């Protein structure tokens, strides 16, 4: 209801500050055992992201190869009205 | 036309001063709601009666059914997380910087780590404009970028409710032509439901859905900034436009002058 | 009866005025404490304890040395010289280092503390950090009262201290009465509990009614640029009244 | 283009802040004439030294040929009869009450008879439109009013320049628009001359004649109107506008966001 | 060295803060007096005298009380109660009444002087009454002296005054001392010229600082809401330091 690892990580749920420091903490052990980082997260399954889940989507970019490595799958059409918001709208990789 | 926010028949005084004598208001969400009128009135008390700082004498302010007079202390503390409200001097603590100022709602209504909540205040401060300054004080910021940094923190929390009480006065036309772009952004961005309490004609009406116009008591008109012109009172029009021609005199009372023995 | 009808309404405003800041005592001193507060508590003792430390201890000084002068000419005409250190140290401990200490805070460090709140509420600070969901008795009020009712106690001892050091800088340096003897005779009839502890006891009542009224009036205020100014002389003038009248009280009480 | 005051390269200073670097006015006669400029800068400091209480650092600034640096107390004293001044809060005196807050700069500037100054009290309050308020103290004056009686004070000893600092600034269009009325109706009455300072530009242009802009230290545009647009700089342009295009940066300087680690 | 660079940058702008002071002072009592200005004084005599009245007269009572009650407890164990009158009028007529009566006037009336000067020079009063052609340093500024020059010394008069009253009320009245001996042990040893007079020329030099003080910091002022709180608070510092400073030289003079 949080996040599998399904390969490729799956962003799910909802991300409201009563239960976003495990579902920063989970997130990021895939992290720590992944090899070569090409992964791309899949934001399918949100319905509240609020500059909340994408305050814990930055700090998964700070540990990874470089300042990159990692790209994103089709954002639910709320979140990257706040991508461009904060004007990371050509920061990250969106595929 | 579903209400956010719905007043019905309240009644203000301060000091045997007339405030809101009887008046009904809906603010409807996603929607810029203006609240004009004359200067020397007590227009900003009612955000001060929607947030819950004064209690009305004989009305009831719904917030979605539920009213903000008869409401306990837990339900009070979880209603202000979903309202947030600029002052118009923007209203910052001295003593704490740019960065506990935006971060003093988060660790009010949160129980967070450090490193997401210096992501929070590094995202709000950068969709402002202003990313690069977190560390210094509040003294020494150039006044218009004090209305910034108290946008960022009337905004931490993601609400649902904004308020603004004269965002438009006596600021330079590239200072207010900043905010204009940013109630408009804000408000997409985030889906906002704003309420400006101002007397800027010819910038309200360029940025609001619903005005509402009060003089002494009651409203003297209300609608689309297109609809209020044209079935204008003989109020609306003057306070509109700034004529001569209106309930509101120019001499003092009537005379004659050559009445009075002067001495 | 237009004036009298103005002053009966006078005095019943400032009847209603003690009633507001008596509830406003009660709701700080019993309440539980929070996260945080210790570290504004340290904070405030530099605002009101380390800022007064300047006046207190140059005050002190100059108020020794006409004791040990003025003390010196009325004991060498009956043949008492070696009782200098005994009433320059009892003048102070009982009677001059509790009061002249609690008229010189209620100045400085009193009217400081209702001009910081007072322009709190008038940029609409405390205002607005209510309706954020933080009570301002709690976060902005209740620091500066507890860091008042320390610092004055604290204040007293070094007030004081250097009175009899400055006293007897006059006495046995300059005017030539025996060293040992100004000593011997303090340390016979000055006792710890009837006179240093009675002297503390009194700052402990000082620095309540000197802080009370300086956060009450800044709270209570009217946020208008003169009407901060008229707040600021009313904590003179009121810490001054409650610190001359309590004191006639608290003699009568340790010794009399 | 006769001038009166005309202002040769001056330059002044307030704690280390630049104001008026290298800069030359025309102040002609008969013409309002307004200085428009971004606010938190030093824009009523050349009314300060037209009238006369602070002193340039490199300038001179010429009232009819004559210096008014190097100028005596008795010239200077009669230079001053010259000119009136209304402050932006309209400083009246407060105790002191309708009738001698008017009557002070004639009893100043005169030898004359009680007969006489309440027949010159009592037409100069008519002629700004305040009757029959003479008795009353400036306390309970509905402060929209306080720069009526102020104007009255300006205006007594019937002088030919009067200068204005903010006289459009947050105020009612009601109020904003009696000084309109009565900042062109007295000055073709009295034959004056106006100076204006102020940043409210959609007022300020349909009421001048001779626009100077002064943004950090010198003139970035000068004109009529109609002509000061035309002819406009990029930087008069986001000003007189409020655009995103121009010299300001919205930004606070220039990042990238992802180059700085946070904590 | 960045804070030992600040420290003798703050006290050179304070050396340089008494030479406007004192040019300021030049030019107020050197130069004609001009029309209207008889009137404008016996307005600021109520300002600063009539308004100081309440205060002065409680306090002085207060004070009286504690002095009848502690003078009572020294002297019966010498046996010398009829003393109690000569000490009770010696020690308020040369020491208390002129100090205390000047702590409670820079505090009341000092302080309100600097905050009524300087909100006219926010408000730009003090700027437009000069560029119409007045001077505002005799107009606002003079009277204002004047009238604080001649009311302190006609307070400490009444405050010595009921300070005797109250420690007879106490002495004689309550404590059973015989009422001839108070009056007769005070009218033997007190002189007019020698213990009167020289507390009456005390309290001409305190109230010249503490008006020149207060007159100053409001002219001098920083024209912004928190920089007149921040003159307002140095008004009653800088005169309390100079009272007490003021008076060991003074003793030292007449009774030394
Ligand atoms: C012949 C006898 C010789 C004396 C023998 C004593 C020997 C010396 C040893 C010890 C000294 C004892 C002298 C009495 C002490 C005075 C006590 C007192 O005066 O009590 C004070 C009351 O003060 C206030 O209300 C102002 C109210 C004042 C009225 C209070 C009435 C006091 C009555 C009870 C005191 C018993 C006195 C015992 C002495 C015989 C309280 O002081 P604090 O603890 O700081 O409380 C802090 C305050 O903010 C209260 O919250
Ligand atoms: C053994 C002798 C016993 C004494 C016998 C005297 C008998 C009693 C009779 C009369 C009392 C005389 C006692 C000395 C009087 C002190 C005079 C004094 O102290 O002079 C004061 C100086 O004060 C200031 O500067 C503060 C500066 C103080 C330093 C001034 C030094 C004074 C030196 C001359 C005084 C001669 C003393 C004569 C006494 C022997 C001036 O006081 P004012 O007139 O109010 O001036 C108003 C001020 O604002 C000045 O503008
Ligand atoms: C006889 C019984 C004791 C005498 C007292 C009698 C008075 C009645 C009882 C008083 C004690 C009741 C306990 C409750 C105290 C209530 C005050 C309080 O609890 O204040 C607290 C401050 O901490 C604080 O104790 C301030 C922190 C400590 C202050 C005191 C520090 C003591 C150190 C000096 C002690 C002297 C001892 C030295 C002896 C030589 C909490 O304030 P905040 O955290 O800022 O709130 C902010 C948030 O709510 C929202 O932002
Ligand atoms: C046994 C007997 C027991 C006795 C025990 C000993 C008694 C105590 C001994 C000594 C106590 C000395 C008092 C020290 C005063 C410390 C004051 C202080 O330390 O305060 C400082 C400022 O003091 C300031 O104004 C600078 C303050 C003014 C500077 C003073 C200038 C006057 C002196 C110069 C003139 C010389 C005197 C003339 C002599 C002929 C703090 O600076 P701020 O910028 O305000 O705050 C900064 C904060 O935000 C963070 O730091
Ligand atoms: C002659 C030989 C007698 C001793 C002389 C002496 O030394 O004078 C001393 C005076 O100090 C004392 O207490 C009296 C101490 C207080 C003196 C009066 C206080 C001055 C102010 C009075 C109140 C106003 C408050 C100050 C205003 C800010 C008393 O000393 P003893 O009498 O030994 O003992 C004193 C106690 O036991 C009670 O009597
Ligand atoms: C030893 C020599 C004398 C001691 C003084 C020593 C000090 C140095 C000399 C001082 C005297 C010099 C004479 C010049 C005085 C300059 C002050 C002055 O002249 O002030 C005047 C005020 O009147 C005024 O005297 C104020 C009006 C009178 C004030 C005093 C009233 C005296 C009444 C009490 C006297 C006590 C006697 C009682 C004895 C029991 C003029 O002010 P304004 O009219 O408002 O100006 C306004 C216009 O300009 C523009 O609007
Ligand atoms: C031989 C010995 C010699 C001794 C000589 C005698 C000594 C002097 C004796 C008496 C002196 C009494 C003092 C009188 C004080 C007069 C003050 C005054 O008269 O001031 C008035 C106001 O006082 C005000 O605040 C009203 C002030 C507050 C009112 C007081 C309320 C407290 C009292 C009520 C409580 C009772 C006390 C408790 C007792 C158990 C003036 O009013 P304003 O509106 O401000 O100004 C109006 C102006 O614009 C024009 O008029
Ligand atoms: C027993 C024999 C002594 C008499 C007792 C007495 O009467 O007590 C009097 C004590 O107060 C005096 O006078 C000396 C008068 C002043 C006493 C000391 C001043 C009290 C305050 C000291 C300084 C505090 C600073 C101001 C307070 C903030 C001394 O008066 P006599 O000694 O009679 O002499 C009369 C004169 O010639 C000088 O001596």
């Amino acid at each position: 209801v949080v996040q599998y690892l399904n390969q490729e990580l799956v962003v799910s749920g909802k991300i409201d500050f009563e239960n976003a420091e495990q579902q920063y903490q989970a997130g990021l052990a895939i992290i720590k055992k992944q090899t070569s980082f090409p992964l791309i997260v899949d934001l399918k399954q949100l319905e509240h992201g609020n500059t909340l889940a994408l305050a814990v989507l930055v700090q998964w970019l700070r540990q990874t190869p470089q300042k990159s490595g990692l790209h994103f799958k089709n954002v639910p059409e709320k979140m990257l009205k706040i991508i461009q918001a904060c004007h990371l709208q050509e920061d990250l990789h969106l595929v | 036309t579903q209400s956010l926010i719905e007043v019905k028949n309240l009644s203000f005084n301060r000091g045997e001063r007339v405030i809101y004598d009887n008046i009904s208001l809906n603010i409807r969400r996603g929607q810029i709601t203006a609240i004009m009128g004359p200067s020397g009135t007590g227009k900003t008390t009612l955000l001060r009666l929607i947030g819950g700082q004064l209690v009305p004498d004989q009305g009831e302010v719904l917030l979605d059914g539920k009213d903000i007079a008869q409401m306990s202390r837990q339900e009070l503390f979880a209603a202000r997380a979903r309202m947030g409200m600029l002052f118009q001097s923007g209203a910052l603590f001295t003593d704490m910087s740019v960065y506990e100022n935006v971060a003093f709602p988060i660790r009010a209504h949160t129980k967070l780590s450090e490193n997401l909540i210096a992501e929070l205040v590094a995202l709000k401060l950068e969709s402002v404009g202003l990313r690069g300054t977190e560390q210094l004080m509040p003294t020494e910021l150039s006044g218009g970028m004090n209305r910034r940094v108290a946008l960022a923190r009337a905004i931490a929390l993601d609400p649902d409710l904004i308020m603004y009480d004269e965002p438009f006065a006596g600021q330079d036309p590239i200072v207010k032509g900043v905010l204009t772009r940013l109630i408009r952004s804000l408000r997409e961005a985030l889906d906002l439901t704003t309420i400006i309490v101002s007397h800027d004609v010819p910038e309200t009406l360029s940025i609001a859905d619903y005005i509402y116009v009060v003089a002494e008591g009651k409203i003297q008109g209300e609608g689309t900034p297109e609809e209020l012109q044209a079935y204008a009172s003989p109020f609306v029009k003057q306070f509109l436009t700034g004529s001569a021609e209106g309930p509101v005199e120019y001499q003092f009372s009537h005379q004659a002058y050559l009445d009075n023995e002067v001495r | 009866m237009n004036t009298i009808a103005w002053l009966g309404r006078l005095v019943i405003e400032r009847i209603r005025g003690i009633g507001v800041a008596a509830l406003m005592l009660l709701q700080i001193i019993f309440s539980l404490p929070s996260a945080g507060g210790f570290g504004r508590f340290v904070y405030q003792m530099h605002r009101v304890g380390v800022m007064s430390l300047l006046i207190i201890t140059v005050s002190g000084l100059f108020i020794g040395l006409v004791l040990g002068l003025q003390g010196y000419s009325i004991l060498v005409n009956v043949g008492s010289e070696s009782m200098l250190g005994t009433m320059v140290s009892l003048t102070l401990l009982r009677e001059l280092a509790p009061v002249v200490a609690a008229l010189l805070f209620a100045g400085r460090a009193g009217s400081a503390l209702t001009a910081e709140i007072g322009s709190m509420k008038q940029s609409e600070q405390l205002a607005s950090m209510e309706m954020i969901g933080v009570d301002p008795l709690k976060q902005i009020v209740s620091p500066r009262l507890w860091a008042g009712i320390v610092s004055l106690p604290m204040l007293t001892v070094i007030f004081a201290a250097i009175g009899i050091v400055g006293g007897k800088l006059v006495g046995v340096d300059f005017l030539g009465v025996d060293e040992g003897s100004f000593w011997s005779g303090m340390q016979n009839n000055v006792q710890f509990g009837h006179d240093v502890v009675n002297g503390i006891i009194k700052s402990i009542v000082f620095a309540l009614l000197c802080t009370w009224i300086a956060v009450f009036q800044g709270y209570a205020c009217d946020p208008t640029p003169e009407g901060i100014a008229t707040a600021m002389t009313r904590t003179v003038v009121y810490s001054s009244l409650c610190v001359l009248g309590f004191d006639f009280v608290l003699t009568a009480v340790m010794f009399g």
